[PDB]
């Protein structure tokens, strides 16, 4: 009976996933009927266990425990169907219980067991933790209700729904501000609520600062601690033709190849650069089919893809399928290099290690992309002009006020448009509950649902402003909670591969190294060199520093800054001739912060003489003196040591970020072949500024996407319906085909691949500072040491190896207790 | 140190009297979050009953604050602070026969978390785990100002000429773009319009927020880009202004300097705070 | 002139590094390299901006050839300065300014 | 003394030889703007037009 229940669910879901909007009649009756049939089966099925296991073993278990609840509300909900059930809302909420029989599925997975009961465990925290955080948001709310409450006043038609006019609205503004998404627009509508852009005019602006800090701050510390602690308990209770040279220069082709592929042409077909590149590629495939037919003559997984590549490539001396399917040259880099396989090895394995969370939470999307079938099937439509609320009133031409004047007239049609993003079918509702998980376009779903008021008519004005509840929790589970454990999922994976204190003291020891100190002789030199390293003077320059920053930032639009400019300039230069002075100028060169302030004072010297040569008779020069407070890096010990272990934890890793260039090179180039040839168009999301026809522009547009902007409406800018460029050759008559619908594979691929890699990478830069991360700060570390050298050379100017025994008695005085 | 002589009002507090308060707390809010703000100093009947209400909290809360000092702490000079400011204001409201500031009454719902211990524990446990994020926040201002200068002395003045209509002082766009900088006779670009001309006198892209002016707007940019939401718009407009061969250099070091380093930074130090708190505590 | 006189000064310093075991001196001549390249560069700006401000220009021979001399010296230069630095410490113990 | 004898070192430094002579010698080479009126060609260049 475990097939044949599971064939029972599976036939319920496949029943309930096949409602879409204006289905055919037969469909609505087969759906109908189907209901009887399946609710009868599970009557049947529950009463034979009844029997089987007996009436008091059957509620001991939770998985057995819903079920007499979803047969007992299905019955009493056919029993009233024959009731005279009005407000199509009403009954579509009571077919939305019909829909937790879904649970049924998640019923069979045996490996989330774990993690679930370390939640029941500690959903008292959980609900704490919750609490806090929704008085915050309460509180917030409060606050922007006295602020920006009954204060978005504005004589023009523009309509701003993000507002704090009541409770409900004030929640919905705080809570898109917490999630970050065009909080923005919020604050400006806020700043222009009062005078503008004046001076209590833009003080508002703290609020949303304090705001979104705040709120980001405990969201990361709320969702990461449950995430982390549950997972680390769930852990815990689980585990209860062959030298170098001919190998480098095939690896330099394989760059050269891959860079005179990225720098082309897509617009015209026929170009002058195009020829040129096409007789590098065939000079580049000439050479590769040379070194293929080298390697069989001597031997007898990753060879086929040589093969295919130069057979592709060959092919070429849909019939345009294989013109993009040479974008696989640079993975040919994968096998020449050993760090690039073993780093594609290795996320490979993270990917089959995360597979249980991903299915689940697609499963969660697919019964959440069920319910906003269930509640916003065909209410997402809607005409030009708001006054025609049927597709049958939204007909002709109708007056368009620009500026808002009655007396600026202009003519448009009437059109019914419907929305990008809706609810029609399953897969439509998954394609926007997606984009609502990334947080981009979010609040105009949210306003298009709340005003959703019947199956084919427009919309109407806060008709439904109780629908944020779908949304919000949609975005609490799925963008919020399931999205936490999985970044916290590898966290503690990586842990898990990452005395020992003894052995790090060990090593210092052993492998330490005594470190110059530059004690000079000729006392006449040993007075500057003492007035220099007192911290006197370190001290006086400090602020010196601090008081030219200050002044850097006294410059404003509508000439005093030229002579602080020169006194500034001949200040650090009497400090580089002191220094050079002092040192000799050959452990001056020695520091690395010596050589950063040598370079920074001959840059402001070189643009002060151009600034007095030009006033005698470039822009960038300019820039050196705001390097000026780099240098003040070097007396913060904690931000300089943080910032040298992620660097070098950045430099040691670099594979890992090379398969995201090699990922943004692919899709980049892929992008230019599919998309471009649209035109650039304003009003568009494919214009001057963000388009495929350069591998530059392609790569900003792919960073931008990165970096959660409109990505979206770059994918709805993309397909089969756009203009093309003028400058492209296609047929006459025909214009508006330029565009894919490929593009919806495109960006929702390189979405989940780039956020993968992105928390791979930061994942592993992580786990490689863990040593530091993780570092008691009382009981002994390598800074104590990294002092002891420091005193050392103090008593040692040259290393020479030892020092002589009487003197070793007077240093351990200073060696602290924790030390010695 | 008093003698029994005024301590005849300490045996009530040992009662469940706090569940009272808890849910006068509850109540206050509640009136709170019912209050609809009107423009232009307008007012409806809930409004007038809810501003007579406010009283009765008010007394409670002083006679509770007045108990309770008689019979007897960072926590208590909240509720005292809070008390004395809604006194205050009535006080003031009768008199002048402001309202900015009746904004104090927000800190009410505070009082919930000062009659929870569990509450009270969560938030002192959430304000530790902020001590060793000291460094990263250093980081993240050093970062914001030095951006902000280089942006001063870099963008200063450039976006403030869009194309108007011809003689009018009407700004030229089209059906879905928002006003972009424009550039006549150089890198930057040309206004497509029709009847359109590029000339100065223009106040900015986002009604004169989003410019590199001054110190502070500049850092109000450099703040807003660094959070990643609308960086692409600020970037597009420098490149209307000035050309789109050298600022995207700016830019795109921002973004992968504070706000992915900078994130991984927090990630990082966050995590091992966490890893750390629970291996101290294993032992217990 | 400036920017030759800059890598006059530049050449001194490399030939007197090699000499006497004066290794400390490839770092200030990598900088002067730098500044003499990025002086030249922006003295072809200024010719690039006076030509516009004078029908359609063309780059051939010495246009390119300054650009490239330009990117020569910038990137050798600044491979030069970071190859006269020693290292990135990348160890605890290990730290710069060590005993070679 | 190991970062004097280094190959690598000395590929940057005949690079950077190689681009001060080539600087040098460009200094005099005026044959980057040409304007066409429209036969008129003209050689603009730092010292002598
Ligand atoms: C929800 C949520 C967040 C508010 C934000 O939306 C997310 C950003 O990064 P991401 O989307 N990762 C992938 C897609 C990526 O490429 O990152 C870039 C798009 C930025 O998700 C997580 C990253 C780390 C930990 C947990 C989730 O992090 C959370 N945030 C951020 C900052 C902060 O100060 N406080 C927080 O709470
Ligand atoms: C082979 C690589 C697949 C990666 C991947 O597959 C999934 C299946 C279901 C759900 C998520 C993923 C997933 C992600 O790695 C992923 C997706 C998203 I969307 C996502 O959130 C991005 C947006 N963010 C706010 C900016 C919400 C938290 C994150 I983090 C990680
Ligand atoms: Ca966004």
């Amino acid at each position: 009976f475990y097939w044949l229940v599971i064939l029972i669910v599976a036939l319920n879901t496949l029943s309930i996933a096949s409602e879409h909007h204006n289905q055919p009649l037969w469909l609505t009756h087969l759906q109908d009927i189907a209901n009887r049939v399946l609710l009868s089966l599970f009557t049947i099925e529950m009463l034979l266990k009844m029997y089987g296991l007996g009436l008091r073993q059957y509620f001991m278990s939770i998985f057995n425990r819903f079920d007499c609840f979803v047969v007992c509300s299905g019955i009493l909900e056919l029993l009233l169907v024959e009731s005279g059930a009005m407000t199509p809302l009403g009954i579509s909420v009571l077919r939305c219980i019909r829909l937790l029989r879904l649970f049924k599925i998640t019923k069979y997975w045996t490996s989330l067991s774990n993690l679930v009961a370390s939640l029941l465990n500690s959903i008292r925290s959980i609900a704490s933790l919750l609490l806090l955080l929704f008085l915050f948001i309460i509180i917030f709310a409060l606050l922007g209700m006295q602020l920006f409450g009954g204060r978005y006043d504005f004589e023009d038609t523009e309509v701003r729904r993000s507002n704090f006019d009541n409770f409900p609205q004030a929640l919905i503004s705080v809570f898109q501000v917490l999630t970050g998404e065009d909080w923005n627009s919020v604050m400006y509508n806020g700043i222009m609520a009062y005078g503008g852009p004046s001076y209590p005019g833009v003080l508002v602006c703290i609020y949303f600062i304090i705001l979104f800090v705040c709120g980001n701050y405990i969201l990361l510390n709320v969702f990461l601690a449950i995430a982390v602690d549950n997972l680390a308990e769930a852990e815990s209770l689980t585990s209860a033709v062959n030298a170098t040279w001919f190998t480098n220069f095939i690896l330099l082709f394989i760059l050269l190849s891959s860079a005179a592929l990225a720098a082309e042409d897509p617009i015209r077909a026929e170009s002058v650069r195009n020829q040129i590149l096409g007789y590098f590629d065939i000079a580049f495939t000439s050479v590769f089919t040379v070194e293929i037919v080298l390697k069989m003559t001597t031997y007898g997984y990753f060879n086929i893809l040589d093969l295919l590549v130069v057979a592709v490539s060959l092919i070429s001396m849909v019939v345009k399928i294989l013109r993009v399917l040479r974008v696989l040259r640079p993975l040919r880099a994968i096998n020449r290099a050993k760090g690039l396989k073993h780093v594609v090895q290795c996320v490979f394995v993270a990917i089959r290690t995360i597979g249980n969370i991903v299915l689940v939470t697609t499963l969660l999307q697919f019964m959440f992309a069920c319910i906003g079938v269930q509640l916003f099937k065909g209410k997402f439509f809607s005409c030009n002009d708001l006054s025609k609320m049927t597709e049958e009133e939204c007909r002709g031409y109708y007056y368009v006020y620009k500026d808002g004047d009655p007396t600026q007239m202009e003519l448009r049609p009437r059109q019914w448009i419907h929305n990008d993003f809706h609810f029609d079918n399953v897969l439509s509702a998954m394609m926007s509950l997606f984009t609502v998980s990334t947080f981009e376009g979010w609040p105009q779903l949210l306003y298009r649902a709340i005003d959703s008021n019947e199956e084919d008519m427009g919309p109407v004005y806060n008709n439904r402003v109780e629908m944020a509840i779908f949304f919000i929790i949609y975005i609490i589970l799925i963008a919020f909670f399931m999205m936490n454990i999985f970044v916290g999922f590898v966290i503690v994976t990586f842990q898990e591969q990452g005395d020992k204190n003894q052995r790090q003291c060990v090593q210092y020891a052993l492998k330490a190294r005594p470190l110059r100190c530059y004690i000079p002789k000729n006392p006449y030199q040993y007075q500057v060199w003492y007035v220099v390293t007192s911290s006197y003077f370190e001290y006086l320059m400090f602020a010196l520093i601090m008081l030219n920053t200050i002044c850097l930032g006294m410059q404003h639009y509508h000439h005093i800054s030229d002579i602080l400019n020169v006194a500034f300039t001949i200040i650090f230069t009497l400090e580089m001739i002191l220094k050079l002075l002092a040192f000799k100028a050959r452990g001056y060169f020695g520091d690395p912060w010596n050589v950063f302030d040598f370079l920074i004072v001959i840059g402001s010297i070189i643009d002060v003489i151009l600034s007095e040569i030009d006033t005698f008779l470039s822009a960038f020069f300019r820039l050196f003196r705001v390097m000026r407070l780099i240098k003040l890096l070097s007396r913060a010990e904690g931000v300089r040591t943080l910032l040298w272990t992620f660097i070098k934890s950045f430099q040691a890793l670099p594979y890992v970020a090379l398969l995201i260039v090699m990922l943004f090179f692919i899709y980049a180039v892929i992008g230019m072949q599919m998309f471009g040839k649209i035109a650039l168009v304003d009003g568009t999301q494919i214009n001057r500024n963000n388009n495929f026809q350069t591998f530059p522009q392609a790569v900003l547009l792919l960073f931008r996407c990165a970096t959660g902007e409109a990505w979206q409406e770059i994918l709805l800018a993309c397909s089969y319906g756009k203009l093309c460029d003028p400058e492209s050759d296609y047929a006459p008559g025909e214009e508006y085909t330029c565009g894919t619908n490929f593009a919806y594979y495109y960006f929702i691929s390189f979405y989940m691949l780039c956020a993968f890699l992105i928390i791979n990478l930061f994942v592993a830069v992580i786990m490689d500072n863990f040593d530091y991360l993780t570092r008691d700060w009382s009981i002994l570390g390598p800074h104590h040491l990294d002092e002891f050298k420091a005193i050392w050379a103090e008593y040692d100017p040259e290393a020479k190896g030892r020092i002589k025994h009487l003197d070793v008695v007077t240093l351990l005085r200073r060696i602290q207790p924790p030390l010695g | 140190q008093n003698p029994l002589r005024k301590a005849c009002i300490s045996i009530v507090e040992w009662k469940p009297f706090e569940t009272i308060i808890l849910l006068t707390i509850f109540a206050n809010c509640v009136a709170l979050a019912v209050y609809l703000p009107m423009p232009e100093d307008d007012n409806n009947s809930l409004n007038l009953g809810l501003e007579k209400l406010e009283y009765f909290f008010l007394t409670v809360f002083s006679i509770e604050a007045a108990m309770k000092i008689i019979a007897y702490s960072g926590w208590n000079v909240l509720d005292f602070i809070i008390v004395f400011l809604g006194v205050f204001t009535a006080i003031l409201e009768q008199v002048n026969v402001v309202k900015a500031l009746r904004a104090f009454r927000v800190l009410r719902p505070l009082r919930l978390v000062s009659g929870v211990p569990s509450l009270q524990v969560v938030l002192n446990s959430i304000f530790k785990a902020m001590l060793p994020l000291f460094h990263i926040a250093l980081l993240v201002l050093f970062m914001v100002i030095i951006y902000a200068i280089i942006g001063l002395e870099l963008f200063k003045g450039k976006m403030h000429k869009t194309c108007y209509y011809i003689g009018t002082d009407i700004v030229a766009t089209v059906e879905n773009e928002k006003p972009s900088p424009c550039a006549r006779t150089g890198s930057g670009r040309p206004c497509t319009i029709n009847g359109s001309e590029c000339r100065g006198g223009w106040p900015g892209p986002n009604h004169g927020i989003t410019h590199f002016d001054n110190f502070g707007f500049s850092m109000l940019t450099v703040y807003q880009c660094i959070t990643m939401e609308g960086w692409t718009d600020v970037l597009y407009w420098v490149n209307d202004a000035i050309g789109n061969e050298w600022p995207w250099i700016y830019f795109v070091t921002l973004i992968l300097l504070g706000s992915f380093f900078i994130l991984n930074l927090v990630l990082g130090v966050l995590s091992g705070e966490f890893t750390k708190e629970r291996e101290k505590a294993k032992s217990r | 002139v400036f920017s030759l006189g800059f890598l006059i000064m530049g050449t001194i310093c490399a030939l007197m590094a090699f000499r006497k075991k004066r290794d400390y001196l490839l770092r200030p001549a990598s900088m002067f390299y730098v500044f003499a390249g990025l002086c030249l560069f922006v003295s072809l700006e200024v010719m690039r901006q006076s030509v516009k401000r004078m029908i359609e220009y063309y780059y051939s021979w010495s246009f390119a050839c300054a650009c490239a001399a330009f990117v020569l010296l910038f990137l050798g230069g600044i491979s030069l300065l970071l190859f006269s630095l020693p290292r990135m410490p990348q160890n605890p113990w290990e730290s710069c300014m060590d005993a070679e | 003394m190991s970062p004097t004898e280094a190959p690598k070192v000395r590929v940057t430094l005949f690079c950077i030889l190689v681009g001060i002579v080539l600087a040098m010698t460009a200094v005099v080479s005026d044959h980057w703007a040409v304007l066409s009126p429209h036969c008129e060609a003209a050689h603009f260049g730092l010292w002598r037009i």
